């Protein structure tokens, strides 16, 4: 087994095709299924896996009450093969209310954060063994990507933030070998969706304070230098945001439109164009769409989209989304998952909060239309 | 120039209901949660609940569950507090507050505790 | 339900350092806030996240949270710092306040309260009513707690107490009323009014005889 | 595959970082989970496993009533990958109401004791086949470590006790090749937590009769000689015990303080210092803490601790704890598990007695604070 290098061009992409769906909530009405949130997908060279942060309980369970709380000592990182729902046989790979995972070509790395809000601990588990650990540096809720990290030549990069102070850690076989502070014009960086862009790593993240345009972080694996900006596209990708006719953007600064909230999302470049996903509803996490914005990676005045696809209808709930990359015979493909959140507090028919997932992958072929929502009937679940 | 201006004083009969309003300005209305703290004459502060103007989700203190309704109108940058089944011990000064905290109970992914910076 | 315990009163002299504590189970695990309420105006955030000051708050105000106690510290206290101070934390996203602490910058020496306990007037008893009147005068600082006793058992219902107000001689006074039925008045050997001021208690007693 | 030699220095340790947690009791309120007690963790060169002694029943089950009994013919040793809760697919590897397990680098060895109190039988299963067996020698409840044994160069050592007579058995591929009687000044030795200390094996055990300082047993793999003493540290590690200001210790004798009871625990040496865990409460199994006592391995007057960590808050239940060792690239790391006991008889809200586990591993990095208790609400479980 050799280290992954991702030294292949990005695949030609006309859009995205259906890949996977777990139907987790529908199954939990007749079976013991974990309560989860913040899921993501990552693949080793052989097969793909779905991850999620459990709540230490199943859904049909007295302990599923009040699972809207995001930090508890009972949250663990769940790992299953993609398509296997989180049943009672699921492996909890570490203790975590925030996490990131990636495969360097030889073994799995898990970054797992747990503990007190003012004094959290990030554990670094490589090939099933704890190798390193680091304490919160700002003493104010240490958190990380909630999606896959990226490894190149045995060096894995993960973005972590503390307090409102964002750092980029370089990990070799579980050992922190270098730490770089976030540099550039991105003012707030959270929950980065990173992907290999040889010879470096590119991340599209979430600005939870000042902008509805997503920040970008570029990581150089060789000299550990960091540069950061914002996605130029005049069609911004965060939620909440203004409508398409009145929204604006900027390549270096946050747009100062609908700050104070956000949602984890993704985008990746295709020449001067950008592929991105976002919620259809501009204010709430309803629906999910993907499209390409021509000149969207380099022109902040561009609002010309093409190749739109509805992933979730505007009347159905979505949630977090992120990117994962897969190495093919000749090119690196881009895929993404969508978290489909159900329950409290937006839905009062039940006492719990959980999610299912739907997964799409880039295609060079052709495709049609559809909608793949969670599909559970909360009114009937009691 | 952040400020909250509240409605005028009210006298109400026991058993009825009272509705107080509060207009926010100096910042984007949808960016921060707004709440209500009351103070009986000569007593301490007592939190009633909060509303997130982005989504309208509310979170009330247990003592007032079933008695209070908080609403928001984003077009007018105004929140309201309606307390029903009024009793004599509801005589108090009712403060409108801006809570910079992020509560899971009103739609935030990561809970974050700050405090009430504007009254 | 979580509770925060503050001392009802704390006194210092001009230029001295005031320290207001706030106690709770594992309070050091949680985030704390401190609010300053001057007479007649709204509360003001002076400390958030255990020890952070909002912009515009004087650097004399400092905060600390460790173990089970949170502490607000005001170095070189000025007369304008006289106010009620509230600690604040969260219990499962629910906001919780301490009882509040009255801060007094001493402008005169301390004075013990004078307590006078009035039985129900015969004109009130003849009107099938009964009200005990406990009058407290000439004390400083303006902070007292009143406790009523039926013989030796504490009374809780029918008690109403006013906030200490300033007299003409710059000292404070307060009143407390215990309303009860005429029959409750005759059925007990004695009633007592306990006024605790700065840690020491002064009590008076009346009887239906 | 080659035999393990553990011929590497002990890793530098600043403390311990979170590793695993199974949330077994919380899940059992909405799913079929085994009733267990006396758990432990052991790893082969590839992955780690959690063990436990089942009670022949799940929790939501009429047979979970009166599971405070520690010896029944229905108890079996359960084996799962670390992090996979004991669901109905769990393998029962042998019949046992007392057990020990270890991997010699080639295959698994299980020591399993079952049968009558006056005439128990220890079975020795190696690579899934029964190789040897031995009968109780004192005819009075034969028992063993309830944690991992230690193998060096194909020779595995396990500590076993009978009656109030403690013996150390040397096993090669499942066959008892030598038996040594316990020698030295340790007066009562039970439930040893053993770890490889090249070229030998060191065990820290439980004196259930005379001392709250833990006994030590040192095993020489080459000449089969045994020496035994007590942990010197003036901060003793058993429960019950006196408070820190009035407790005393001795390097060769039991301290004669709060004898008659105890709890399985662990400790390991770091030069003249000792790392150890113990319950926070001095009289009951409430809370769990770890710390280093400077000069604690060689000075019985030392009460100077540093690097304290709260694993379980003092208000929550703990239980047995033990050590397991893991071979890294250049050093041998020390990890430990904590059994989190819930139910009868200390808790009367339910009819059953069971446990979950939390696992920590030594780190050379930094860490924060927290508490990771069982977390089940027994009041709501009915
Ligand atoms: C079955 O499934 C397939 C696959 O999913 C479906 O095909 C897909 O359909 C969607 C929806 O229509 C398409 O996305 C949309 O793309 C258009 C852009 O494409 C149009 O404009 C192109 C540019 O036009 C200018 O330039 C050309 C130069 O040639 C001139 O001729 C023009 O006059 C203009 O000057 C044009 O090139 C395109 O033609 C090409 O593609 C079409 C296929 O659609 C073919 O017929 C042609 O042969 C040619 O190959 C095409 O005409 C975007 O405009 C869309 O976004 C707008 O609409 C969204 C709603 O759908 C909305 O959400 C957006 O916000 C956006 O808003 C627009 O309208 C607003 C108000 O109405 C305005 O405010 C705003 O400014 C904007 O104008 C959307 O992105 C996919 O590309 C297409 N995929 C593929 C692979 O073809 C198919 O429809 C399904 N069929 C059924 C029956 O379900
Ligand atoms: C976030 O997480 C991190 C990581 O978990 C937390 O850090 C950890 O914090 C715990 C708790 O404080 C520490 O454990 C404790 O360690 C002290 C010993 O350390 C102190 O004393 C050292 C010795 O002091 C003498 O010698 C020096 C020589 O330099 C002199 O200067 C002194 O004056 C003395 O003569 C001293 O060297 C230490 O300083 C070093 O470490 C501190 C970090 O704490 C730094 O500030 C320094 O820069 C320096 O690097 C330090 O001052 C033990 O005393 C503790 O045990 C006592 O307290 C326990 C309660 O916590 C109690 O259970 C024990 O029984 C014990 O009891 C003591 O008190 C009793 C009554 O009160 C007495 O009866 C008894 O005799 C005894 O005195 C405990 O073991 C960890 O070491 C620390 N870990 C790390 C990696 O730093 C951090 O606190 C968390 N933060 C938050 C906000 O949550
Ligand atoms: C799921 O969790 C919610 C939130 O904790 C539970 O709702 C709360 O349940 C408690 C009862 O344990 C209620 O407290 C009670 O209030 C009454 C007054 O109404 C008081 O007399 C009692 O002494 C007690 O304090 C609380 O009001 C209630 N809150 C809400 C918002 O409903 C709920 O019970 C849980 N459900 C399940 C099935 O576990
Ligand atoms: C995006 O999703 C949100 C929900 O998260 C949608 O907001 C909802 O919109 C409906 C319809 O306008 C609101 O109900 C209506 O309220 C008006 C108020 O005047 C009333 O006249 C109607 O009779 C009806 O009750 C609903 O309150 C509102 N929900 C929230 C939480 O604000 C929004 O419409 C969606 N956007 C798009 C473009 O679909
Ligand atoms: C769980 O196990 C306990 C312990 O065995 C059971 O409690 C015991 O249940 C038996 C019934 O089979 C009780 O015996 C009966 O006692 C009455 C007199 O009170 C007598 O008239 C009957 O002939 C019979 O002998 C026994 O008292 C009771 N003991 C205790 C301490 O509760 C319990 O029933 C079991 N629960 C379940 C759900 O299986
Ligand atoms: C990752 O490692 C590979 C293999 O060691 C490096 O491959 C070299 O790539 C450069 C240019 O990309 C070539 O000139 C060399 O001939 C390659 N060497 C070999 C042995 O194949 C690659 O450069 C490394 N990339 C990063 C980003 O570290
Ligand atoms: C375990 O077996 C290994 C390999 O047979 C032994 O390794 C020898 O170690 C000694 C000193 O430790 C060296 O002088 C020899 O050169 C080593 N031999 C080989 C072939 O590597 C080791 O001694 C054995 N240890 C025990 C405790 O039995
Ligand atoms: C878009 O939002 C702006 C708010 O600035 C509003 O004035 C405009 O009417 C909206 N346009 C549409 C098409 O909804
Ligand atoms: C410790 O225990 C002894 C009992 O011998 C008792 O006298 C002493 O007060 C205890 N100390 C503390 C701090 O509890
Ligand atoms: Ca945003
Ligand atoms: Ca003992």
């Amino acid at each position: 087994a050799e280290y992954r290098n991702w030294s292949k061009p990005q695949c030609g992409i006309t859009g995205f095709a259906p890949f996977s769906k777990d139907n987790s909530i529908r199954l939990s009405a007749g079976g013991d299924i974990w309560v989860t949130r913040e899921p993501y997908v990552s693949c080793d060279p052989d097969k793909c896996y779905q991850f999620a942060l459990g709540q230490g309980t199943t859904l049909n369970n007295v302990h599923s009450n009040n699972t809207v709380r995001d930090r508890t000592p009972y949250r663990t990182l769940l790992m299953n093969e993609l398509g296997v729902p989180f049943h009672l046989g699921t492996k909890q790979v570490c203790i975590a209310w925030s996490s990131s995972s990636c495969h360097d070509g030889k073994a799995w790395l898990h970054v797992c954060i747990t503990g007190d809000d003012k004094n959290a601990t990030a554990s670094f588990i490589y090939n099933g063994r704890l190798i390193d650990s680091v304490v919160s540096w700002s003493k104010d809720i240490l958190r990380t990507q909630e999606s896959e990290c990226v490894c190149i030549n045995g060096t894995c990069t993960v973005v972590m933030t503390d307090g409102n102070d964002t750092k980029i850690l370089f990990i070799e076989e579980g050992k922190i070998v270098h730490t770089s502070k976030l540099s550039g014009s991105a003012q707030h960086v959270e929950e980065c969706s990173c992907y290999p862009r040889y010879p470096g790593v590119r991340c599209v993240c979430r600005d939870n304070w000042k902008g509805s345009n997503r920040p970008i972080v570029d990581i150089n694996i060789k000299d550990h230098s960091i540069v950061s900006s914002y996605v130029c596209s005049g069609l911004v990708g965060d939620t909440p945001r203004k409508n398409d006719s009145s929204s604006s953007s900027h390549c270096l600064n946050p747009n100062n439109e609908e700050g104070g909230h956000g949602v984890k999302g993704w985008a990746f470049d295709d020449g001067n164009d950008v592929w991105m996903g976002r919620t259809i509803n501009e204010t709430s996490r309803l629906g999910y769409e993907t499209f390409k914005v021509v000149e969207g990676w380099s022109n902040p005045k561009s609002k010309l989209q093409i190749n739109r696809q509805v992933i979730v209808d505007r009347g159905d709930r979505s949630g977090y989304s992120g990117i994962f990359s897969v190495e093919g015979k000749s090119c690196i493909n881009r895929c993404f998952y969508v978290e489909l959140i159900r329950g409290r507090k937006e839905e009062t028919e039940v006492l719990w909060t959980s999610n299912s997932i739907v997964v799409f992958c880039g295609t060079s072929g052709t495709y049609g239309t559809g909608s793949w929502p969670d599909g559970a009937d909360l009114n009937l679940m009691h | 120039q952040v400020q909250l201006v509240q409605s005028g004083a009210e006298v109400s009969k026991p058993g009825a209901s009272v509705k107080v309003s509060c207009k926010a300005s100096g910042y984007s209305f949808t960016s921060q949660s707004l709440g209500w703290v009351r103070q009986a004459p000569g007593q301490g502060l007592e939190w009633m609940g909060i509303i997130n103007p982005s989504g309208g989700i509310t979170n009330y203190a247990h003592k007032f569950q079933g008695r209070v309704t908080m609403t928001r109108d984003t077009s007018t940058s105004t929140v309201y507090m309606e307390l029903s089944s009024l009793r004599s011990e509801d005589t108090a000064l009712y403060y409108c507050v801006r809570d910079l905290s992020h509560y899971n109970e009103v739609g935030h992914d990561r809970a974050y505790y700050y405090g009430m910076d504007i009254w | 339900s979580y509770e925060l315990i503050q001392p009802p009163s704390v006194s210092v002299s001009p230029g001295q350092t005031a320290s207001i504590t706030c106690s709770g189970d594992k309070l050091g695990k949680k985030y704390t806030c401190w609010y300053q309420q001057k007479p007649g105006q709204s509360p003001v955030l002076v400390i958030y996240q255990d020890n952070k000051r909002p912009s515009g708050i004087p650097e004399r105000f400092s905060g600390s949270n460790s173990g089970n106690t949170a502490t607000l510290t005001i170095s070189g206290t000025q007369a304008m710092d006289e106010a009620d101070y509230y600690c604040q934390a969260w219990d499962s996203s629910a906001v919780v306040f301490g009882g509040g602490t009255k801060l007094t910058v001493l402008g005169q020496p301390k004075a013990a309260p004078s307590v006078t306990l009035f039985p129900p007037s015969s004109e009130e008893l003849q009107a099938n009513k009964a009200t005990l009147v406990c009058l407290i005068s000439d004390f400083y600082p303006g902070a007292v707690t009143v406790a009523w006793k039926a013989d030796s058992s504490p009374v809780k219902a029918g008690v109403e107490t006013t906030t200490p107000s300033k007299q003409s001689n710059n000292k404070y006074a307060a009143s407390s009323y215990l309303s009860l039925t005429p029959e409750q008045w005759k059925s007990h050997r004695s009633y007592s009014c306990q006024v605790t001021h700065e840690g020491s208690t002064v009590e008076k007693t009346v009887a239906p005889t």
